[PDB]
């Protein structure tokens, strides 16, 4: 599924 | 006279379906293009930006008084965007990509 994806700059 | 932290132009969308945006990032042959657009409800927004062979529309909250970008709240989209130009936003695009193309700069 690709139609949104949360702003997250990498998981740290 | 009519500057602002708002206003401008080119990088938001207010009216188009929630699809067809896909399709408008899909018809662009290229790795790397971001935008922004309205949902269908002023509550929300979303960063609708493609890299490679695909496409990463994404959602923008707005709390009562501020905005949820996604691990923070900022003080408006603008500002988002600012402090954004240079950081990350997912795990590897940006807004990097503007508009994108071997006859474009």
């Amino acid at each position: 599924d690709n139609d949104y994806i949360i702003p997250l700059p990498d998981p740290k | 006279g009519s500057p602002g932290i708002h206003e401008s132009k080119e990088w938001y969308h207010a009216s188009l379906t929630r699809a067809q945006a896909e399709h408008m990032l899909m018809r662009v042959p290229r790795d790397g293009a971001f935008l922004v657009r309205k949902r269908n409800e002023p509550n929300s927004y979303a960063i609708s930006f493609r890299a490679e062979g695909k496409i990463k529309h994404c959602r923008v909250q707005q709390e009562g008084q501020t905005v949820m970008l996604g691990n923070s709240e900022f003080d408006s989209l603008v500002d988002l965007i600012s402090y954004y130009e240079k950081h990350p936003l997912y795990r590897k695009m940006k807004l990097r990509y503007p508009i994108n193309e071997e006859n474009s700069s």
